[PDB]
């Protein structure tokens, strides 16, 4: 059985700048209910600071993978355990600000 | 009443841009730690869609009363509040929030 999962892109602050439509079946929101909002707003209070320090760190990790587990508030208002694997991308033909590519999977905490 | 009432100001994205210091005696936060953060970060999960709805009324009407919601306190637990919000448009420029704490 496939794990349920969607790709997103964020700015270094955590704001969703791109959301793959596989999100509907993963967390139940439409892409546009996510776009423009910070991923930390959907995060469990006890996990918000981890997630913010995760975003801060992924940019110092030289484009390598950072992974984080946290509880994400589904459109049912249930807390779903998420594993987000993220890494930065920066086109080396440019000196534009790097951004953050995430893959987001509903996992078991156990 | 009065000592349970404080103002905050928000950008159109709901981020804090200003808060009365009185929030410190009531909820524990320092106004400076609030700035740049969405109101969203702070609601109880069970209130969140409701606030999104009050928000939409605020944007379409220009003023609204939130009705009752919970804010996660600085040192754990949740405080109940009721807020009146008012959009300041110029020639939307910001949101003024009058926030009344219902509970300890
Ligand atoms: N938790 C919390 C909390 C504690 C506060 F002191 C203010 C606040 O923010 C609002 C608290 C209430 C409202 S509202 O009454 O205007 C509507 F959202 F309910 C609003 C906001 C932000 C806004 F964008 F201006 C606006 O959406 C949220």
């Amino acid at each position: 059985c496939q794990p349920t999962r969607f790709i997103s892109r964020h700015n270094i602050e955590g704001i969703f700048t791109f959301v793959d439509h596989r999100c509907v079946a993963t967390v139940g929101y439409q892409p546009q209910e996510l776009l423009g909002k910070n991923i930390v707003e959907f995060c469990h209070p006890e996990d918000q600071q981890l997630l913010r320090d995760s975003f801060q760190q992924v940019v110092k990790l030289k484009g390598q993978v950072l992974s984080v587990m946290f509880r994400f508030r589904s459109k049912n208002q249930e807390w779903l355990w998420m594993r987000t694997s993220s890494f930065t991308f920066q086109n080396p033909y440019s000196d534009e600000i790097e951004y953050i590519i995430c893959t987001n999977t509903n996992v078991k905490n156990s | 009443l009065d000592s349970k009432t404080f103002l905050s100001e928000h950008s159109m994205d709901m981020k804090f841009t200003y808060c009365d210091d009185r929030i410190t005696e009531l909820i524990g936060y320092h106004p400076e730690e609030l700035l740049g953060r969405s109101a969203y970060e702070f609601y109880h999960a069970l209130d969140s869609e409701n606030m999104t709805k009050s928000h939409q009324n605020l944007c379409t009407k220009g003023q609204v009363v939130s009705g009752q919601y919970r804010m996660l306190a600085k040192h754990g637990g949740y405080v109940w509040l009721e807020t009146q919000g008012t959009v300041i448009y110029n020639p939307p420029q910001c949101i003024m929030c009058v926030n009344y704490v219902l509970s300890e």
